RNA sequence: AAUAGGGUGAAGCCAGAGGAAACUCUGGUGGAGGCUCGUAGCGGUUCUGACGUGCAAAUCGAUCGUCGAAUUUGGGUAUAGG
RNA sequence: AGUGGGGAAAGGUUCCAUGUCAACAGCAGUUGGACAUGGGUUAGUCGAUCCUAAGAGAUGGGGAAGCUCCGUUUCAACGUGCUUGAUUUUUCAGGCCAACCAUCGAAAGGGAAUCCGGUUAAAAUUCCGGAACUUGGAUAUGGAUUCUUCACGGCAACGUAACUGAAUGUGGAGACGUCGGCGUGAGCCCUGGGAGGAGUUAUCUUUUCUUCUUAACAGCUUAUCACCCUGGAAUUGGUUUAUCCGGAGAUGGGGUCUUAUGGCUGGAAGAGCGCGGUAAUUUUGCCGCGUCCGGUGCGCUUACGACGGUCCUUGAAAAUCCACAGGAAGGAAUAGUUUUCAUGCCAAGUCGUACUCAUAACCGCAGCAGGUCUCCAAGGUUAACAGCCUCUAGUUGAUAGAAUAAUGUAGAUAAGGGAAGUCGGCAAAAUAGAUCCGUAACUUCGGGAUAAGGAUUGGCUCUAAGGAUCGGUUUAACGAUCAACUUAGAACUGGUACGGACAAGGGGAAUCUGACUGUCUAAUUAAAACAUAGCAUUG
């Protein structure tokens, strides 16, 4: 079987010197240098992978359109759907309870 | 190279201001179960991309050939 | 010509074996092969209605 | 003779601490107006392992009172502190596990950790896993508090000095044997170059005061004066006593 | 190595140019005493120092 | 079947290190690899990360604990002492 | 950055049996370990072998220790003559 | 696991062509890594350059007689700051910030972007041909959007060609250890039909070997995991090789998303490959045909995916890019906005690039049996990348001829005895793979153990056992098709041979000693020495 060589001066199996083996239109077998696999965008609240956002190596995000980098919602590309839902409910319940705690201490500023 | 499928889209593209030349390639093929048919590929070379239109009908190809702008240089292969 | 001889069973006697029983045919592979056969049939019977989900669950743990 | 292993450590060439993997310095907040007069609330985001430390560390986010920003502090995690817990720090903070209070605000018998030697030094005492400081009593006229340290020593600190309510997490680590040289190797791989240790009696007289002899033996008393000089202080330095510890101390 | 600096490669160009034989018309000058280049260097025998 | 009469998890250590060292190891190594009840979600899904760090797989709550158990006896006592001193101080 | 192919079979898990209970037994599964046979690697026991104006200012041959970790190793970097 | 094909370090012209034999190639020499003359290394995409690592190191300062030492934001008034509307008044008006911020330090870390065919005597991811990509800059057309000004749809996960967003703030990516099995892909290996070419052909062989390939890039499509809607569960169900999940919503039904991977197509047959017919000293060709359709798997290598274990060990940083929160400012109707949608225009400087990488291009004084980091990896036998034979590729190099005394060096064999030799079983011999049976004292219960001790093993012809995919009132308990080598047994057979070469434990009973794994006297000592966990004392 035919054997391959590195295409660059780096002779070592490092993380950035990974190769694939590809068959050419000439019926030959050469090494083709691969780029590092992209990592998934992750949630800032729960750490889960965000759905609907392309997984690319960071510089490749600047030259691609916005629909790939976001979701049509609050905190679209930053927080997951479930984490925004808890934020909304928590914000609402907590702001509502602040009113109960306020009125209760105006009622005690006239009876105590 | 990008492929174009709609013939109407292809002729308007062939009159874009950056189109230098065109290639018409004829491939002799066979309809699998059927018999020999002559495929024709129209290739328009633009500034960024090469655009290919595949026309499997040998007669609509001839009509398309007379539908291209006369100014484009066409190479027959 | 050997491959037909070995497919017919030739050259496989005790005097022709150098690896252990488990290197030649791992018991972990045989177990995995068997338990996938049993699991595949049980889902076929339950999904065809030949057995119900209660007999299925008991036999799944027995397999 | 030669410079002995005691003396080569001060130069700190191969004897510096291995700190690549450390997760930050564990400190209390800088004592500010909010902690001096009231309390401030932060939320625990992480409880993480710090290499070279038996105690886990907690990352606690507070709001900055003066500019729009989040401030992340590295506290020593007390046992029972959980992710998402609200931590209250200040004079008016309540007596709950994990809260940071002045020493005068804690009643007698309060178990507190990461205690300040001096008001605002951000934690000096009782920082290792399973250790803590017990508050024995108060002297309100001079504003001072007496506490008992993990070594058993009693100390008097300003009552304005702060501490963290609870016991430092990760205790009981010493209860399990290491069982292997490799375990100590991995232990010190992220601490410093102090292992393994060659016995001075197994060296030559150039290398150590214990070196030499046609048998391995020290030859003179191994209790060394406190006033001895560098190169001599190898053994039991300023030893008040020797031998098996019998009875109470 | 194949990967070399400019400062190195410039020294190697001078080392090649200094490794000529003596030009033969020099022996014809009057009161000429130089018969050959006495500062020859072979790559395997004597090393440069770069 | 029952594979070992008494070594249990320390059967990975063979005959080395001494029986005394191995049985003392067994107690704390059973404790550090166990699953504990989550005080937040109620499942028995709390396991140790590094020493002193105990995470729950279900609700993703991390709690600071002991080296080999989620709670040491000393910490549990301090909570009740703190609970007690908090009640009198707050009346 | 590197480390063939085998052996053993620790926790956890499944099924069955016995027992009043506390529990025990059996058959599997699983794949632990500064575990093991053994290449490469790393090392260097014996022949007190060869050689001993040598291939070699330390090698050669067989034999041998270890071979998943306190492992082997490149480069960068730190420590300098009492 | 090469005497193959490349590289890093190091060398420096050794590379290629021509000539050539005085010296060198420990014989020779018409030959050479020698000698002489010329030629040769082409980059926006490959590395440097940028980033930071351990560390190095200026500055304000503080020491020091001083050479200098310390310190790295340090008891410092630390921006050669930016962003706009501009102004054409080359002045300004101001608006924001300045925790941290000199710098050097990686051709293996991080990192914007290129592929195929062809081409030289010698260069090529650099040249030619074709087809792309990134960054920076400029910029028009189309599209999009607005009279409900800064878009619509979907219950939702989210979808869309686009579809304002200052200061300031928050996240993500960059970004990472190790082991185990499972699954999937790719390349390789194996193999069928068919279309070509070569070899054998006394005889047999529908035979043996060989060609049948498809790059970067673009479009459409393709998913485990995760998530959404519905629904409400014991007769508990679902489920992995490996036991975990579910009233904190399972099973069931229907959907959303993510790189990876496959498919179709463009690139692209025009290329390359295999044949047939020709032109001709002939630069170089010209013509015609084919290049198609499959199968298989505990296979090998490697990538990815979903998982499980592990640690008193929890397994870099920074440059850089994106998103979100926020709501400053600016925005239409006779017209307004935006270059995150498509298309179009311009540019990408500097240095390295030949060749050797070793039993002859490096270091060991040398063309030295030594040393020196790494990538790819065919067939048979086999557990095996071992050993042995072979394909591709590469070598056939080592002064040679004639003889074959003693004594050697390396290697074989030996009657009967079997350690009597000797300090001593030194050396050699014996054992050796695999299946089945069987296995003691002692023990920290884990071991000891391959303990010991026995049997078997070839070839051939058979027998039996173990699956996959489809097809429907639950006798599918069956049919159809397809498919891998594993295990057990029998008969026959032979100069009783058979792990037939290769490969490959001798075993047992004890004493002294160190617990163990581990470590050292490079170049006479590997040990009982050192270390170690454990124990104890001291500050
Ligand atoms: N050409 C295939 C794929 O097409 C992509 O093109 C798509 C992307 O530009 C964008 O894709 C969207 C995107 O908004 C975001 N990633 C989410 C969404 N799921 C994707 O969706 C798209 O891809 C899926 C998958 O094939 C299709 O089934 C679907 O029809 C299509 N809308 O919209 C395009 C429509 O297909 C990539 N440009 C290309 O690199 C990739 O190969
Ligand atoms: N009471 C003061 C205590 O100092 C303690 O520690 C102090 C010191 O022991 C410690 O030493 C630091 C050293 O780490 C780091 N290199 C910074 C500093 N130069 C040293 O400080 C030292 O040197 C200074 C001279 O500079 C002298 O005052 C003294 O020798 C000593 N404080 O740094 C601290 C001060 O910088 C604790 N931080 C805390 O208990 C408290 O602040
Ligand atoms: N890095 C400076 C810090 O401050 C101190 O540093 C010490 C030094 O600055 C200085 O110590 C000197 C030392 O310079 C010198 N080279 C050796 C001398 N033995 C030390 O002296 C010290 O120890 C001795 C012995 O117990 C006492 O008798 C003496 O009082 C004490 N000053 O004084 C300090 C001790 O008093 C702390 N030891 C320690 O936190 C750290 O070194
Ligand atoms: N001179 C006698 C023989 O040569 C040997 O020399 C060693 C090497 O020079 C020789 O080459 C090895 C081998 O794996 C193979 N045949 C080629 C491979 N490139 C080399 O492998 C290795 O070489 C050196 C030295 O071992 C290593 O340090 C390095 O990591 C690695 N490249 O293999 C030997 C080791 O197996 C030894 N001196 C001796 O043990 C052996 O019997
Ligand atoms: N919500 C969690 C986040 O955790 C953050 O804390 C972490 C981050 O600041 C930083 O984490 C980095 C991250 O910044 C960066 N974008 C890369 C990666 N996502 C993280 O990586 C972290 O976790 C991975 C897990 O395998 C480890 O390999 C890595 O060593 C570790 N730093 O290191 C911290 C410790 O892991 C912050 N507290 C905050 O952003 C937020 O709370
Ligand atoms: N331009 C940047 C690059 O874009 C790439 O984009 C690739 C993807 O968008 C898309 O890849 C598709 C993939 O979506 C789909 N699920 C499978 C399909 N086979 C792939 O196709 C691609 O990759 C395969 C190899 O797997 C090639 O054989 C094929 O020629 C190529 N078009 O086609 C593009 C081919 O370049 C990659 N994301 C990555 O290499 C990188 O980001
Ligand atoms: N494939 C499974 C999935 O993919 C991921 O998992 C991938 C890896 O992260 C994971 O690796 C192992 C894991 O198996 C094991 N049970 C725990 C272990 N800590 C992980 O290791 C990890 O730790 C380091 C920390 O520095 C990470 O940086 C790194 O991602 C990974 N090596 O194994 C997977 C390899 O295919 C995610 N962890 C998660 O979504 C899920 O497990
Ligand atoms: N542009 C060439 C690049 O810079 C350098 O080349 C430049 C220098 O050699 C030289 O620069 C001189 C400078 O030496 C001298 N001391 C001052 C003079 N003004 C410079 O001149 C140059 O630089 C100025 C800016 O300073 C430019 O405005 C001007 O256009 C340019 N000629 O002029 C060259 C043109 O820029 C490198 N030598 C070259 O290899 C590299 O490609
Ligand atoms: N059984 C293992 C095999 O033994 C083989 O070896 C066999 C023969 O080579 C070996 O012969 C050896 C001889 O080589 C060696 N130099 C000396 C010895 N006297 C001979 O031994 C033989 O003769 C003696 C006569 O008394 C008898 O015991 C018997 O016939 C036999 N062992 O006897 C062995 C059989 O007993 C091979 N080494 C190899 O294939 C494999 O190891
Ligand atoms: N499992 C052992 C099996 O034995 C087989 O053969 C064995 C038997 O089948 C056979 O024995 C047969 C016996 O069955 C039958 N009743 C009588 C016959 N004479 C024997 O055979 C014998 O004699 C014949 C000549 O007749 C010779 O081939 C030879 O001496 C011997 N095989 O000979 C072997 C005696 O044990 C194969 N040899 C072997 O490959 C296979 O593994
Ligand atoms: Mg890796
Ligand atoms: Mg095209
Ligand atoms: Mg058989
Ligand atoms: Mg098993
Ligand atoms: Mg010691
Ligand atoms: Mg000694
Ligand atoms: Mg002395
Ligand atoms: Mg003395
Ligand atoms: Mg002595
Ligand atoms: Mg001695
Ligand atoms: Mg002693
Ligand atoms: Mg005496
Ligand atoms: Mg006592
Ligand atoms: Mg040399
Ligand atoms: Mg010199
Ligand atoms: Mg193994
Ligand atoms: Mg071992
Ligand atoms: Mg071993
Ligand atoms: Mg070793
Ligand atoms: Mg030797
Ligand atoms: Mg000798
Ligand atoms: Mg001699
Ligand atoms: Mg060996
Ligand atoms: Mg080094
Ligand atoms: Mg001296
Ligand atoms: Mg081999
Ligand atoms: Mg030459
Ligand atoms: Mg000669
Ligand atoms: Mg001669
Ligand atoms: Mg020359
Ligand atoms: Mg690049
Ligand atoms: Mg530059
Ligand atoms: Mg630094
Ligand atoms: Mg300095
Ligand atoms: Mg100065
Ligand atoms: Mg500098
Ligand atoms: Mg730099
Ligand atoms: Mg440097
Ligand atoms: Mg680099
Ligand atoms: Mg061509
Ligand atoms: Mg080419
Ligand atoms: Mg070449
Ligand atoms: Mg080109
Ligand atoms: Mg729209
Ligand atoms: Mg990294
Ligand atoms: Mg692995
Ligand atoms: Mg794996
Ligand atoms: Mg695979
Ligand atoms: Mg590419
Ligand atoms: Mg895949
Ligand atoms: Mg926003
Ligand atoms: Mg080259
Ligand atoms: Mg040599
Ligand atoms: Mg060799
Ligand atoms: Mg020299
Ligand atoms: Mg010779
Ligand atoms: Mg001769
Ligand atoms: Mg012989
Ligand atoms: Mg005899
Ligand atoms: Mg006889
Ligand atoms: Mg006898
Ligand atoms: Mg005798
Ligand atoms: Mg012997
Ligand atoms: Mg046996
Ligand atoms: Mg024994
Ligand atoms: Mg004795
Ligand atoms: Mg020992
Ligand atoms: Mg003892
Ligand atoms: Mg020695
Ligand atoms: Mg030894
Ligand atoms: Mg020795
Ligand atoms: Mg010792
Ligand atoms: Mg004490
Ligand atoms: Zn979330
Ligand atoms: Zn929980």
């Amino acid at each position: 079987a035919q054997r391959v060589t590195y295409r660059r001066r780096n002779p070592y199996n490092t993380r950035s010197n990974k190769i694939k083996v590809v068959k050419t239109p000439g019926g030959k077998l050469v090494a083709q240098h691969v780029k590092k696999a992209a990592s998934r965008v992750k949630c800032g609240d729960c750490g889960s992978a965000l759905a609907g956002i392309s997984t690319l190596r960071p510089r490749q995000y600047a030259q691609v359109s916005k629909t790939h980098k976001t979701v049509q919602r609050a905190y679209g590309g930053s927080r997951c759907a479930n984490c925004v839902k808890e934020r909304i409910v928590r914000a609402f319940l907590i702001e509502e309870q602040k009113i109960v705690k306020r009125v209760l201490k105006e009622q005690q500023d006239k009876e105590k | 190279a990008r492929e174009i499928k709609d013939i109407k889209e292809f002729v308007e593209l062939a009159r874009r201001s950056d189109i230098k030349s065109a290639i018409v390639k004829v491939n002799a093929k066979v309809n699998a179960n059927g018999k020999k048919f002559k495929q024709t590929k129209f290739k328009v070379r633009g500034s960024r991309y090469q655009y290919t239109l595949v026309v499997n009908d040998a007669s609509k190809a001839k009509k398309l050939q007379q539908s291209l702008p006369p100014t484009l240089k066409i190479t027959n292969l | 010509a050997l491959k037909e001889s070995k497919r017919a069973g030739r050259h496989m006697g005790y005097g022709k074996r150098k690896g252990t029983k488990d290197a030649r045919m791992p018991s972990q592979v045989l177990w995995m092969r068997r338990l996938r056969v049993l699991r595949k049939l049980l889902a076929k019977y339950r999904d065809a209605g030949k057995i119900d989900k209660h007999l299925y669950h008991n036999l799944y743990k027995a397999a | 003779g030669r410079v002995i292993r005691n003396q080569r450590k001060g130069a700190g060439s191969i004897f510096t601490s291995h700190t690549r993997l450390r997760k930050g310095a564990a400190k209390l907040r800088t004592l500010d107006y909010a902690e001096r007069h009231g309390y401030i609330r932060g939320v625990v985001k992480q409880i993480i392992h710090d290499p070279g430390r038996g105690a886990p560390l907690a990352k606690v986010a507070f709001r900055d009172p003066y500019k729009y920003k989040l401030r992340e502090e590295t506290f020593i995690a007390n046992e029972g502190v959980y992710t998402g817990q609200f931590i209250y720090a200040g004079k008016k903070a309540s007596l709950n596990v994990g809260n940071i209070l002045p020493l005068g605000a804690c009643p007698e018998g309060t178990i507190v950790s990461n205690v300040e030697e001096k008001v605002g030094d951000r934690g000096a005492l009782g920082r290792t896993s399973g250790n803590y400081v017990i508050i024995i009593g108060h002297n309100p006229d001079e504003n001072k508090t007496r506490v008992k340290l993990p070594s058993g020593a009693k100390k008097i600190i300003s009552s304005d000095a702060r501490g963290v309510i609870g016991v430092v997490a990760g205790g009981g680590r010493i209860d399990k044997p290491l069982l292997k040289a490799g375990r100590a190797f991995h232990k010190y791989k992220v601490k410093r170059n102090s292992w393994p240790k060659t016995r001075g009696v197994a060296m030559n007289p150039v290398d150590h005061p214990h070196g030499g002899g046609n048998h391995q033996h020290i030859g003179k008393a191994s209790t060394i004066s406190r006033g001895a000089v560098s190169g001599q202080k190898a053994g039991l330095i300023a030893a008040r006593r020797t031998g098996l510890l019998r009875g109470t101390q | 190595p194949s990967q070399k600096s400019f400062r190195t490669k410039q020294k190697l160009a001078k080392a090649q140019k200094q490794n000529r034989p003596l030009p033969q018309w020099i022996r014809l000058r009057t009161d000429n005493k130089i018969r050959y280049n006495a500062k020859r260097r072979h790559w395997r025998r004597t090393k440069l120092g770069i | 079947t029952k594979r070992t009469k008494k070594v249990g998890i320390t059967g990975k250590f063979g005959v080395r290190y001494g029986s005394s060292l191995r049985r003392q190891t067994k107690k704390l190594e059973v404790q550090q690899h166990a699953k504990y009840d989550c005080s937040f979600c109620g499942k028995r899904t709390v396991q140790r990360g590094a020493t002193g760090i105990w995470n729950c797989k279900s609700c993703k709550k991390t709690v600071a604990g002991g080296a080999y158990t989620v709670s040491t006896a000393a910490a549990a006592t301090v909570r009740s002492t703190i609970r007690r001193l908090r009640e009198l101080a707050e009346a």
